[PDB]
RNA sequence: AGGAUAGUGGCCUACCAUGGUUUCAACGGGUAACGGGGAAUAAGGGUUCGAUUCCGGAGAGGGAGCCUGAGAAACGGCUACCACAUCCAAGGAAGGCAGCAGGCGCGCAAAUUACCCAAUCCCGACACGGGGAGGUAGUGACAAUAAAUAACGAUACAGGGCCCUUUUGGGUCUUGUAAUUGGAAUGAGUACAAUGUAAAUACCUUAACGAGGAACAAUUGGAGGGCAAGUCUGGUGCCAGCAGCCGCGGUAAUUCCAGCUCCAAAAGCGUAUAUUAAAGUUGUUGCAGUUAAAAAGCUCGUAGUUGAACCUUGGGCUUGGCUGG
């Protein structure tokens, strides 16, 4: 194939992406504690919407 | 608190090496462990032997502490002990002085340096001196 | 490979020594001697691994250099001396006499014997033939050469060695019904009587042996050692167990009752 | 050189990484027994998967076969010994019916919580890891320590633990000493 | 009778016929012919170092329209010249001429992937530093 | 028949025959080939690997030839040649790390020019000497085992759970929320010390120290499908890029670059390559051949493979060991 092209646009999108800092959020628990957190979230306080269960519901 | 308890098991009388040999169990609750020197003093009193005829080594403390297991030897005399003992244990007990020698590198290099000389060192160095008229 | 081997790798040692894997790279290479390398027991293994009198290899050499250990009535100072079947080990300092006889598990048993029994030994006759000047002689299993034997003695017979003069007290002819211990193969250590000798010219003769429990097994003639004139009459004291092989289920049942 | 030292893996991962039924079953099972990660569930399944394989081979043999009788009884005896198999189910057909919850019952972590020495199962693991629990006269800090039936009755606080008659710990000594 | 011999003494015919017919398996041919040893630019290795000759850029295949930013690399081990894709937004700027780059395959085991025509390798490291470390500003290029 | 050998033998010689192997694949070529014990994966049957902890073989830069010795065609022995290569006063002399450590080169690819004979064993004239054999430590995320990164309360507030009860209003006990509040517990680390060891290090024990943002802060990959987890927010706008495959990107992009949130595995996680299962896509078990790939144009035919049926059956008598019950 015909192969050639301008190299001037390398990194265009990543360079012009506005830098946003991560908010200094609380640490998540590690090890056995994290398995404990997930178990309750899925089998103790069920958040089902009458048969519609979503792990990561977008705000809607 | 203290209450050091000593148990001996697998005791074997060994007149071939003029000694009695056994496994030592030490119960030392509320105590990190018992030093070999302190075990040797206690062992001499229990079995009415000379302190210098008692040798202990190879101790390990169980998990959680409060107990250690090792090996012990008791000779019929200090003279018998001095004959049938490793050098390093006698140095541990103060019955011998650590022999002082050069490092293994120095001993080996000297051995190979002497391998280039046939005859006496005095003859070799006198002849070497004669060659270097300087 | 340019010459004789002088080392023995730990993994390549005979399995009946029951050596551990991780204690080192090498194992004691038995010296040349009365017994074959694979069918012997070095004195270092006996004094340290079996009797546990010595704590390490340095100590077994110290024991033997003070002239304590005697094999077959002679003081031996070779730490790797190849002691074998029917050999007598004497430690007069401890006043103990041992004979090397196989137990039923295939290993050399720690078999204590009386001082009276330690005054002789048995040897399997390997060959009878004429030496120089026409003098007949017998070669036993431990390499002994005895001159002027009883003219009735033939190969595969067992002789009773005076063990102090080396002469023959008496012998047992190889025949049906003799008491036998097996000295080779997977039936090693079993004791029974000869039931039937099966001959194979040019090959290996097979011997049918009946256990005291009327269990029958077959083994090669080279693994057969005559030890008695009939059942229940061994010429030496047998080790604990009397050479009767029990199945693992039987052993488990016996161990359960004992404990 | 020296003889090689044997070692082996003690677990095996599932063939399909993402499966909600297995993922939900594992997390539900991990939450009940306070496990640190999924590997502690894989470990039980791995050793149970090979127990079934051993049992299947003996079951193809004829009954009264010497190998089936000897090794089958020994395997049953060992399973009864650790309390996983009931005393009325020594038939090698109930061995195949075993489930992973039978094994998680016999962990040290499970027995400490079920003996009332801890408020929850997660309190059991930290008590074990922090050298508070002793079986017999020996301190055990391994949560997966499988309790034998005869060792079941001897689970209690370590004699030198603050909760079992020992001295006060590091934190208390710093406060009451001021 | 299924078109193959079944006799108990026909193992040689069965053994040879299977041996003859495994040559129809292209995977089998490449293993015994040693084609990776003989024909592959890497000589059968998973990775290979080389020197960047030039930055050029390859037009993507239809229906896509883009400039896949690659480099021309001469392998140190055999002197062969290959084209290696430089992954991620703007990592071509981390690669300069006459740099030493470590290559690896694209993971399709000798075939081109996606719309990139004729490229079977990707750049992993440049000047001994991971390209991912450079992209995430974990490390800086030694120059 | 002889010679030679430790000895058999075309091992070699003299003389003499024309034999010897081969489609049941000789001979020749290739091997990214030392053989085996074994390794990976595995319903069964298999496929792939085995330089490498043990055994056997071969070599000591490439050949060849030898001395000594019981044993070597030895190489940390020699002689000669070839290729490299060292000192030189230019006359000459001396080399062999595929031993340990280390260096250069090669490369994707692999550690200290350390301590010691204390253990394991070996050698010697030997109870004593020697041993980079071997052991110890260093580097070491090759693999493997176990296993921290928090636990529990108190109040608050919510729901269920019950009970005083008709609901109402409450008492009250199980969960969830708490920048909402405590006191306990412990080892990572460090450390007197003892143990450990030839001497140390480390481990194991253990005084004193050692945890609230418990900053003593878990990461690696993903979130359209396969495949578990977003139609959130901002940016770009067939560009930059992603994307194993299908595909995504042309102004609210579920796929790019980011923030948030979530998913998976976790002291590990991802990528490349090879290999195994999945592959009944190598098929003996167990494939397919009208049209998807595939019956030689047709007969004959050697080797190979495979080949109809048939010859003491039935009966009777005693007979042991077992297994229902
Ligand atoms: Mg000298
Ligand atoms: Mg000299
Ligand atoms: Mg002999
Ligand atoms: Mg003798
Ligand atoms: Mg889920
Ligand atoms: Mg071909
Ligand atoms: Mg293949
Ligand atoms: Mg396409
Ligand atoms: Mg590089
Ligand atoms: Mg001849
Ligand atoms: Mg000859
Ligand atoms: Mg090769
Ligand atoms: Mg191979
Ligand atoms: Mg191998
Ligand atoms: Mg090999
Ligand atoms: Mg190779
Ligand atoms: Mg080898
Ligand atoms: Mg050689
Ligand atoms: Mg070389
Ligand atoms: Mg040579
Ligand atoms: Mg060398
Ligand atoms: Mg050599
Ligand atoms: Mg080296
Ligand atoms: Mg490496
Ligand atoms: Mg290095
Ligand atoms: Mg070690
Ligand atoms: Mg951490
Ligand atoms: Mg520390
Ligand atoms: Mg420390
Ligand atoms: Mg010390
Ligand atoms: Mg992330
Ligand atoms: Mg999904
Ligand atoms: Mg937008
Ligand atoms: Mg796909
Ligand atoms: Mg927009
Ligand atoms: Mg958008
Ligand atoms: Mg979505
Ligand atoms: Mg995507
Ligand atoms: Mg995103
Ligand atoms: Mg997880
Ligand atoms: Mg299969
Ligand atoms: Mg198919
Ligand atoms: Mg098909
Ligand atoms: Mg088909
Ligand atoms: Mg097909
Ligand atoms: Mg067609
Ligand atoms: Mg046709
Ligand atoms: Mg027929």
């Amino acid at each position: 194939g015909k192969v050639h092209g301008s190299l001037a646009r390398a990194g265009k999108v990543k360079s012009q992406t506005p830098k946003v800092e991560k908010q200094e959020k609380p640490k998540k628990p590690q090890g056995r504690a994290y398995m404990r957190l997930l178990y309750t979230r899925r089998f103790v306080n069920v958040t089902l919407t009458n048969g519609k269960r979503k792990m990561n519901p977008s705000p809607a | 608190s203290d209450a050091v308890t000593i148990r001996t098991r697998k005791v074997i009388s060994n007149p071939l090496l003029a000694r009695r040999q056994f496994v030592i169990d030490v119960l030392h609750p509320n105590r990190a462990n018992v030093s070999k020197d302190e075990l040797r003093e206690k062992l001499a009193e229990i079995y009415k032997a000379e302190k210098d005829a008692v040798s202990v080594f190879g101790f390990r403390t169980q998990f959680g502490g409060g107990k250690s297991t090792g090996f012990g030897l008791i000779y019929q005399s200090v003279a018998d002990a001095k004959r049938f003992e490793p050098a390093y244990r006698l140095v541990r007990y103060g019955l011998a002085e650590k022999v002082e020698k050069a490092s293994r590198q120095q001993r080996k290099q000297k051995k190979n340096r002497d391998k280039k000389i046939f005859g006496t060192q005095r003859r070799a160095q006198k002849r070497a001196a004669r060659r270097n008229a300087d | 490979a340019r010459g004789p081997k002088k080392h023995l790798k730990r993994l390549a040692a005979p399995s009946h020594w029951m050596l551990d894997k991780l204690s080192g790279t090498y194992a004691p290479r038995p010296s040349a001697g009365p017994h074959k390398l694979r069918e012997s027991l070095p004195l270092v293994v006996f004094l340290r691994n079996r009797l546990k009198y010595a704590l390490n290899g340095r100590e077994v050499k110290a024991i033997m250099m003070q002239q304590h250990v005697q094999v077959d009535g002679k003081v031996r100072t070779d730490t790797t001396y190849p002691a074998g079947f029917m050999d007598v080990i004497t430690l007069e300092a401890t006043n103990e006499h041992f004979r090397l006889v196989y137990d039923v598990k295939g290993k050399f048993a720690v078999h204590r014997i009386s001082a009276e029994e330690a005054a002789y030994k048995l040897g399997k006759v390997k060959k009878v033939q004429l030496g120089k000047k026409g003098v007949p002689y017998v070669v036993t299993h431990d390499g002994r050469t005895i001159r002027y034997p009883d003219p009735l003695i033939r190969a595969n017979d067992t002789v009773k060695i005076d063990l102090a003069t080396g002469k023959i007290d008496d012998f047992i002819k190889f025949d049906t019904g003799r008491l036998v211990m097996v000295t080779g193969g997977r039936n090693l250590g079993r004791v029974g009587v000869i039931v039937h000798r099966e001959k194979h010219e040019g090959g290996f003769d097979l011997v049918h042996i009946k256990d005291a429990l009327e269990n029958t097994f077959v083994t090669r003639l080279s693994n057969v050692f005559v030890i008695g004139t009939e059942a229940g009459k061994p010429w030496v004291s047998l080790p604990k167990g009397k050479g009767i092989k029990l199945s693992i289920s039987e052993e488990r049942d016996r161990r359960r009752a004992q404990q | 050189p020296r003889a090689p030292r044997t070692y082996s893996k003690t677990y095996s991962v599932p063939k399909r990484p993402y499966e909600s039924a297995r993922l939900d079953a594992e997390l539900k099972l991990a939450g009940e027994y306070g496990l640190k990660n999924k590997r502690e569930i894989y470990r039980i399944g791995f050793q149970l998967s090979k127990i079934r394989r051993a049992a299947r081979d003996l079951l193809t043999r004829d009954e009264k076969d010497p190998k089936r009788l000897f090794e089958g009884n020994a395997l049953i005896r060992r399973l009864v010994r650790i309390g996983v198999l009931s005393e009325d189910k020594m038939k090698l057909d109930y061995v195949l019916a075993l489930k992973p919850e039978d094994f998680l019952e016999r962990r040290l972590q499970t027995q400490v919580f079920k003996l009332g020495l801890a408020r929850s199962i997660h309190h059991a693991r930290v008590l074990i890891t922090q050298r508070h629990i002793a079986v017999g006269k020996q301190i055990v800090n391994i949560p997966s320590f499988t309790v034998r039936l005869d060792s079941q009755k001897h689970i209690d606080f370590a004699h030198n633990s603050p909760y079992g008659g020992g001295r006060a710990g590091r934190v208390k000594r710093k406060n009451q000493g001021k | 009778g299924k078109g193959k011999p079944r006799g108990l003494n026909s193992a040689r015919k069965l053994r040879v016929h299977r041996r003859n017919n495994r040559w129809a398996d292209q995977a089998y041919k490449a293993r015994l012919l040693g084609t990776a040893f003989k024909s592959s630019p890497f000589g059968g290795s998973s990775h290979a170092k080389g020197i960047v000759l030039e930055k050029i850029g390859i037009e993507s295949k239809q229906p896509n329209s883009a400039i896949r930013k690659c480099v021309r690399v001469q392998l140190i081990k055999n002197g062969k010249k290959v084209t290696a894709f430089v992954p991620n937004d703007g990592c071509l700027n981390f690669v300069d001429e006459n740099d030493e780059v470590l290559l690896a395959g694209f993971g399709r085991r000798g075939k081109a992937k996606g719309d990139i025509p004729g490229v079977r390798f990707k750049v992993v490291k440049v000047s001994g530093v991971s390209l991912l470390a450079l992209w995430k500003e974990k490390k800086e290029k030694p120059r």
